[PDB]
């Protein structure tokens, strides 16, 4: 039941426009040539649409139309494209057993049936369209030696059909031409009946136990109150809103809007612009973000002869950018010269950070300092990127 | 004297000889059909009745020959023998082979293929040359008692005082040889209303549905001119009028169906007649008033 | 046994009725209730910019490059397109052996393309300058699986590729070994999207499956961390908010939904009565103000994140709208379609 | 001075007063067929092809209460008119109808016949007749147009003693006016030999074939007295001719087709389980 989950929502409207007290009137028309029973003019529904649905747009609602006559709901009265157009043009409900819903797949030798007793009808004229007479030819050059028996078919339904009324006899055979329609459609139009391939394919105390260190873990899991997780989704989104382009232009100009590429030069450029800085002091992961960033805050820590620290931050994730292959030599040399006793870089740890590495780098592998990534991310945090705001050399970049 | 009206001699005879070109490039061309004989498209419509509308613009080239060569009896009735037995010949016989492509298709439906080329489509055309042919011998049959007392067939024409002319009088029975001409061309306007989805090999179906379309149109005017500004007119002018109509109607025929061919491309059937009646019965009842919102 | 039976019953009772008495404490405000402080939104003025045209069936899946100009597509019948979206040039292309290619990705580095679909491998094409290029010489197959490829993705490295398959498993591989690292279980349905998490020192990535669930797992061990399941039918793509402390999903039935990371919750559902299709792929702005879905009812929509109300509606499609991918400046957002045609919007 | 032959009583009126009495009783016979309408032979043949020839007949009465007053320029055009435009109907929808009980009965060695019904032969009807039209107007603009001239449409003529007689004159589009009704009869003739051994419920194909082939010889024979004997004649003389010949030409045929409808009477196995299989699902 892949489409099966709108198939159900196109009919609880389609059930809303066939009721009577606030529905769309069915009336029989006649215009000084003939007389047309049972139909309601296009302009019927889009007006409706708007109304029930409140589609202000009315290509919208126009929209939404179209999308339930194309899949075969109502049809027009004599065309083979289905459609919704804004005017006078007459439109026709589809039975409930034609429905899409139903589960329809018919075969080929189903069609010939139905495409034999159109040349029956009228045999003076062979009223038909220039698609379906090229499928005819096709269809009885493949079932050649069967034939007999489709045109014997063709024989009987056409008798059958005769003995009947004649109001009856047009309607329940305008809904056999909305039905090929929808299932063999015109060449130039989309086939709704196409799927996509990803969808077409004890005892009973130790579940007790599972669902007891089930609850727990939600009680250990740390939440927050609703009011300051909004307070975050905001102030998050109101500190950018003069950085999106998509609400508030850029200098110079919209790359895709006016074809200034000078935007995305001013951006790679080597001088970080005033806007550029400002960013920088937002939080200390947005200036690690810019490769710049990275540079002139290892620049302050070494004329500081603090960078000791920074050197082993940038040096894990290099590590974690290498491939495999050379991993269990990449972790030896950063033990020796970082957290090994007497190394020419020495760092300091927490007894716990020190001891779960100590026990790993007997394996290497590309998460063996994490622990120490996280400690040391901390202190920076608090403490030495504060510092980069506070020194002279970030508010001069600041003002230019 | 200076009593008749003057005639060229340059203008006049190229005419005579353009018309010699275009009635020999229509005789050469039926020793053209008849050496090949076997082509993908010189096979479907055959031979009988392929050749029968190359000899039938043959008497369609003489109407202009006749105006000519002079005016008098017996050049006034040769101009009405071929132009009546040129078009049932013609356009009579590219309306029963558009009909043959209605009748062929329908009965693919089954094994019969009833018209033959020259069984159903030459046997329909001994009964309009039969028609066409009673009619012409009772029309000169009743202007040789009529000559005998008063009029000659043959009248004169004046325009700009003293300028004389003598002309071919237009009777009565010449205003309904031209609705009987328009008439039938509307039956070949229907034929090709019920042809336009039919599948086509050659598209020979459509290259003979527009030299029909142009006469219903292209002829309905030389007609009325021919009509209405002839007792003034010309003598020279009549020939052009004649000449600018049987090169821009009878020359596109023959090009429109010539050219396109050499250059592009027991009880046991009766148990299931019933049951596949009940097949219809049982299905027909899902739809017929179950809940369809529009029978009730 | 029976009383010690009641006895766990009725503490498991306690503990969940703890669960949601805390969960009841936890929730006091809405967010569209405490942001509707923020001022509304003026009108919007997209329009098509660009129109790609070249592939001879349906596009699949799209990936944009991080020189903000670059775009690699897939399409069904097998071919890979590298275009110049600026310009509108194709510079690359291949055939892949296999029909419905599904999931297309992008180097950092702009040296390498990822692609894979019904022949359950994903393979590795490395890009170079040449003269009439042959890159079936150089593909390098990475990843092997049970069932079709749904989506990949490379790491924030070059030597690392995730996997999402129909088998229900998510895997982390290698590509220059063809070694895995680590393979993740606990779907008992299709996989059918995934996303890394946008901090680079975040270690985590989402999975949203056709069992109604979105997953967050833990690339150093395997095993997730949280759980969701509020969708009535299959999520189809999943998106990090650009803070990284929330996640959209864009579900089959018609309703894009907000969920937190904190609150462990869900904070708004975009949804409204005209629309009856269901969603197929959504993407944030880049201050996370719009919240982009592109429908299968040919549209696609844009929504305000904070307050919840639709700001505009985006015609011009003739078929479903395949993928939606915003360009890494937050300039303009390109969407392939069922209509064998990509546009770039701005 | 005797040159107007004066004659009435004993021959003039005793002919109208008998020929008026043939198209009174003609008209009953129009609502005594459509009264019944059900009686199975006359719903063989049909009612609509059946009331074309008891309307189509009136008209072959004219010629005869036409003639009865003197000639003028306006009863010599109407005796054309209701001459072809009834006989096209009379022995139009008679040879048609022996056409359709000779193409059915070929439908009979092959199968799927359509039994093309009174609506076919109706249809061929209205060609036949537009072609009768063409004609009749054709021809009353060309002896307008000679009104202006000599050739008056009405003649005179003596005989030996001294005796004139102002009748109407003879045309050559009468002479092959009466080729047209011998050329088209022998279509008929035709169509009831290839009929000879076809069986038919009421033997119609019989009753109806001594119609198409007496009015043959018959019709043959007075064409060519009114023409060859024709310098002399009397104005007496042409109504008992044309009396004795409309009353054994077209009361003889709407006797032959009214009294008679009154007075006398392999893998298919295979195939047949897919059949059934759907039936199975329906019965069901
Ligand atoms: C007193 C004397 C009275 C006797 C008069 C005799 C006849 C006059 C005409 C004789 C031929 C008619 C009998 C058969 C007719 C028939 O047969 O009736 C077909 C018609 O045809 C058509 O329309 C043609 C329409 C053409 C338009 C009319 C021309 C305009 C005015 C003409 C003036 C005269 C010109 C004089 C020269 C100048 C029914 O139409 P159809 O489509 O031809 O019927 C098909 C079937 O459908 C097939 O199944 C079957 O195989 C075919 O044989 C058959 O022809
Ligand atoms: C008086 C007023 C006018 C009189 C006209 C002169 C008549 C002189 C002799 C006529 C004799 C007629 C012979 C009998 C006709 C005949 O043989 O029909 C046979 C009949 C049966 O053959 P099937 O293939 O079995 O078809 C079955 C469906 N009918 O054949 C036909 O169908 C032929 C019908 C097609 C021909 C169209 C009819 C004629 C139309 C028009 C008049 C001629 C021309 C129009 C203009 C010409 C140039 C200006
Ligand atoms: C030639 C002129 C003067 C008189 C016309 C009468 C005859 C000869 C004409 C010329 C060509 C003839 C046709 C030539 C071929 C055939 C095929 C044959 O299987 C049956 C007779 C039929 C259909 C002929 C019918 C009569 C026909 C149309
Ligand atoms: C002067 C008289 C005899 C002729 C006038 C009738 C003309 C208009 C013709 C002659 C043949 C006729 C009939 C033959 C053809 C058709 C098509 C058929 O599907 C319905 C009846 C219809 C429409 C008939 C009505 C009118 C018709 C087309
Ligand atoms: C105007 C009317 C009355 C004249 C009729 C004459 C027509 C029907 C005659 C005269 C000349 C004849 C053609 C002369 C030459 C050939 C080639 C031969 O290999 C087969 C017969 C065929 C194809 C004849 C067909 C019928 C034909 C065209
Ligand atoms: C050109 C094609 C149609 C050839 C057909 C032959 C026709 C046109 C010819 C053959 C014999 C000819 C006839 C021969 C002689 C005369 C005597 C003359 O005082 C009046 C015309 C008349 C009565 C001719 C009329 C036309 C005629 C019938
Ligand atoms: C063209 C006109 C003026 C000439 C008149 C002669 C025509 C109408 C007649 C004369 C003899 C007839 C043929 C005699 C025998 C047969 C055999 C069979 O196959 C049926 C038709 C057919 C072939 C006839 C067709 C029509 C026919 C050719
Ligand atoms: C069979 C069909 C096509 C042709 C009909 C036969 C033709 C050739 C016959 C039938 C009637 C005949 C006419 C009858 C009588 C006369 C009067 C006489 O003083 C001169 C000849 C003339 C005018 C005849 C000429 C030939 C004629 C027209
Ligand atoms: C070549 C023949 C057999 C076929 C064509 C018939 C035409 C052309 C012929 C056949 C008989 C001919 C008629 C025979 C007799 C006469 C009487 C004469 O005082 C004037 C011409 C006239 C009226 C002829 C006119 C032309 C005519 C109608
Ligand atoms: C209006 C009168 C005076 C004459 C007008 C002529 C036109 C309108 C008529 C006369 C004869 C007619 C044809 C006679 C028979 C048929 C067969 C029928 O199955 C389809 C229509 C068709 C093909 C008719 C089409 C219209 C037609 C061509
Ligand atoms: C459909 C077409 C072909 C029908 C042809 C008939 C037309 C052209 C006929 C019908 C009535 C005719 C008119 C009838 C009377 C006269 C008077 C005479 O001094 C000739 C000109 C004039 C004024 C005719 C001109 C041509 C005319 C209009
Ligand atoms: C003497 C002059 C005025 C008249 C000559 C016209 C004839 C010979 C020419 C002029 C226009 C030509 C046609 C022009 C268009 C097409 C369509 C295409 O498929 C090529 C062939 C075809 C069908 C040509 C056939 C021959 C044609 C009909
Ligand atoms: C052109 C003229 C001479 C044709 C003859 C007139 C025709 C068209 C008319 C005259 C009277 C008519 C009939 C009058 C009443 C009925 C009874 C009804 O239950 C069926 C139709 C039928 C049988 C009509 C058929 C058509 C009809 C026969
Ligand atoms: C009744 C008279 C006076 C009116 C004028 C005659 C013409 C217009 C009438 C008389 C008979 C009529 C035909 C009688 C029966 C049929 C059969 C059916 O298919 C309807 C049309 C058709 C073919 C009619 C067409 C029009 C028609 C030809
Ligand atoms: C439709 C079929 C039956 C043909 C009938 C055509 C009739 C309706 C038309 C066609 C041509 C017309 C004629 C054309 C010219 C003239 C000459 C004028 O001085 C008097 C009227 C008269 C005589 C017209 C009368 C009506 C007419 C005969
Ligand atoms: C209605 C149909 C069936 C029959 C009537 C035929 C009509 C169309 C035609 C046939 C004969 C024609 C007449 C023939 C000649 C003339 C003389 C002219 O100075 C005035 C018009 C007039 C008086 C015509 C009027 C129209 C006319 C009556
Ligand atoms: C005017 C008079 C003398 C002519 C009448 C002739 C009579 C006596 C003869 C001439 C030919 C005869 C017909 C010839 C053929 C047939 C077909 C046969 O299956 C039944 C008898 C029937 C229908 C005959 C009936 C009687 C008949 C019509
Ligand atoms: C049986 C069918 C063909 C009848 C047709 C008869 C016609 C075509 C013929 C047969 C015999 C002919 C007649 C023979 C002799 C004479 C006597 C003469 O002083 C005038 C012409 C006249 C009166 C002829 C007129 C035409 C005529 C009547
Ligand atoms: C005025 C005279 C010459 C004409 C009147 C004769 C008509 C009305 C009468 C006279 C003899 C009659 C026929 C005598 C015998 C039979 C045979 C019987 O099985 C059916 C009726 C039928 C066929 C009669 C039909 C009507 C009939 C033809
Ligand atoms: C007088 C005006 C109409 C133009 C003069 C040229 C006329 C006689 C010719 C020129 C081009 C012709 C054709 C134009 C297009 C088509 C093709 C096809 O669909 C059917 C014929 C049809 C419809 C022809 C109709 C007649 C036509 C319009």
């Amino acid at each position: 039941s892949p489409n099966m989950l709108v198939y159900r929502k196109m009919e609880d409207v389609i059930a809303r426009m066939q009721d009577e007290k606030n529905g769309i009137p069915i009336r029989t028309v006649k215009s000084f040539l003939s007389k047309i029973p049972s139909v309601f003019s296009g302009s019927d529904i889009v007006q409706w649409l708007i109304k029930n649905l409140t589609i202000e747009d009315p290509v919208e609602a126009l929209h939404l139309g179209t999308l339930m006559a194309a899949h075969g709901y109502f049809f027009p009265i004599s065309d083979h494209v289905l459609t919704l157009k804004d005017d006078g043009t007459f439109y026709r409900f589809q039975t409930p057993y034609f429905w899409p819903s139903n589960c329809w797949e018919p075969e080929n030798t189903d069609y010939a049936v139905y495409l034999c007793k159109r040349t029956m009808q009228n045999k003076a004229r062979l009223e038909l369209a220039d698609y379906e007479a090229e499928s005819l030819a096709r269809l009885q050059r493949a079932f050649a030696r069967k034939w007999e028996f489709i045109f014997m078919q063709a024989e009987a339904q056409a008798k059958v059909d005769k003995k009947r009324d004649k109001i009856e006899r047009k309607i329940l055979d305008s809904q056999e031409r909305a039905f090929w329609d929808v299932h063999r459609p015109v060449p130039g139009c989309v086939n709704t009946t196409e799927v996509d391939i990803k969808k077409s394919s004890p005892p009973t105390e130790d579940e007790l136990q599972q669902q007891i260190k089930y609850w727990q873990i939600q009680l250990d899991r740390h939440r927050l109150k609703m009011s300051k997780v909004a307070d975050s989704l905001l102030s998050y989104t109101e500190q950018y809103l003069e950085y999106d382009p998509f609400l508030l232009p850029p200098d110079p100009s919209n790359p895709w809007l006016s074809d200034d590429t000078t935007f995305w030069e001013l951006e790679a450029s080597k001088e970080p612009s005033q806007q550029r800085v400002k960013r920088w002091g937002f939080g200390m992961d947005e200036a690690l973000k810019d490769p710049v960033g990275r540079e002139q805050f290892l620049k302050f820590l070494e004329s500081e002869f603090s960078s000791e620290n920074l050197r082993f931050w940038l040096a894990v994730e290099d590590l974690k950018k290498r491939p495999i292959k050379e991993v269990p030599s990449r972790v030896q040399e950063i033990w020796q010269e970082f957290l090994a006793p007497g190394a020419p870089s020495a760092i300091n740890l927490d007894s716990k950070s020190y001891d779960k590495t100590t026990q790993n780098v007997k394996e290497p592998g590309r998460y063996t300092f994490e622990d120490a990534q996280e400690h040391i991310y901390k202190l920076m945090k608090s403490d030495s990127y504060p510092r980069f705001i506070r020194s002279s050399a970030y508010q001069e970049l600041l003002q230019a | 004297s200076p009593c008749f009206v003057q005639e060229d001699k340059y203008l006049r005879l190229a005419i005579i000889s353009f018309q010699a070109l275009c009635m020999l490039l229509d005789f050469v061309s039926m020793l053209v059909v008849y050496h090949f004989r076997k082509a993908k498209s010189i096979r479907a419509s055959g031979l009988i009745l392929l050749e029968t509308i190359l000899f039938g613009s043959l008497l369609l080239y003489f109407p202009v020959v006749i105006l000519y060569f002079e005016p008098s009896t017996f050049r006034c009735i040769l101009l009405r023998w071929a132009r009546l037995l040129g078009f049932a010949t013609v356009y009579g016989t590219v309306t029963l082979k558009l009909h043959r492509v209605l009748k062929v298709f329908l009965s693919r439906t089954a094994q019969r293929i009833p018209y033959m080329t020259g069984g159903r489509v030459m046997r329909m055309l001994a009964v309009i040359l039969l028609v066409v042919f009673w009619f012409l011998i009772g029309w000169t049959s009743s202007v040789c008692q009529n000559l005998e007392k008063q009029i000659s067939l043959i009248g004169q024409g004046k325009t700009s005082d003293h300028l004389i002319f003598n002309m071919c009088l237009i009777d009565r029975w010449d205003y309904m040889t031209a609705v009987a001409e328009f008439l039938f061309l509307l039956w070949g306007v229907y034929l090709c209303y019920a042809v336009r989805t039919v599948p086509s090999a050659f598209h020979e179906p459509r290259y003979m549905a527009v030299a029909v379309h142009n006469e219903l149109i292209i002829s309905a005017i030389f007609h009325t001119i021919r009509f209405v500004l002839a007792s003034r007119l010309q003598s020279d002018w009549m020939l052009m009028l004649y000449f600018a109509h049987t090169h821009l109607t009878v020359t596109v025929t023959i090009g429109l169906l010539l050219i396109p061919k050499f250059s592009h491309s027991s009880l046991d059937p009766e148990d299931i007649r019933d049951e596949l009646k009940k097949l219809y019965a049982q299905l027909e009842i899902y739809k017929r008033k179950k809940m369809i919102t529009n029978n009730p | 046994e029976n009383e010690t039976l009641a006895s766990l019953k009725s503490e498991a009772e306690s503990l969940k009725g703890k669960l949601e008495e805390e969960r009841a404490k936890l929730h006091d405000v809405e967010l569209h209730q405490v942001a509707e402080r923020v001022e509304a939104l003026g009108q919007f003025v997209m329009k098509t910019r660009r129109t790609l045209k070249g592939h001879g069936n349906k596009v699949l899946c799209m990936d944009w490059c991080k020189d903000k100009r670059r775009i690699v597509s897939s399409s069904q019948d097998g071919k890979v397109i590298v275009w110049d979206s600026f310009t509108t040039n194709k510079e690359h292309a291949v055939t892949m052996p296999c029909t419905w290619v599904m999931a297309c990705a992008y180097a950092p580095s702009g040296c390498a393309i990822a692609c894979g679909g019904l022949d359950n491998k994903c393979s590795v094409y490395p890009l170079t300058f040449d003269k009439n290029e042959n890159m079936a010489a150089k593909k390098k197959s990475v990843a092997m699986h049970t069932n079709y490829l749904s989506a990949c993705s490379f790491t924030n490295s070059d030597m690392q590729i995730l996997t999402a398959s129909g088998d229900g498993t998510c895997a982390l591989w290698d590509v220059e070994s063809g070694q895995l690292l680590q393979s993740f279980h606990g779907h008992g349905a299709d996989v059918l999207c995934l996303d890394l998490a946008p901090s680079e020192t975040g270690n985590t990535f989402v999975s949203g499956g056709c069992d109604k669930k979105a997953m967050v797992w833990d690339m150093r061990s395997g095993q997730c961390v949280q759980a969701f399941e509020t969708h009535e039918s299959d999520v189809n793509s999943v998106r990090y908010y650009p803070s990284g402390d929330a996640f959209a999903s864009g579900s089959d039935d018609a309703t894009c939904r907000l969920y937190d990371l904190r609150a462990d919750r869900e904070v708004a559902i975009y949804s409204k009565e005209s629309i009856i299709f269901g969603a197929s792929s959504v993407d944030f702005s880049l201050s996370g103000r719009l919240l982009f879905a592109g429908y299968n009812d040919y549209t696609i929509n844009v929504w305000d994140v904070l307050k919840g109300s639709r700001v505009s509606i985006l015609f011009g499609h003739e078929n479903r709208v395949s993928t939606l991918r915003v360009s890494p400046d937050g300039t303009a957002f390109c969407s392939g379609s069922w209509d064998h045609t990509l546009r770039v919007w701005a």
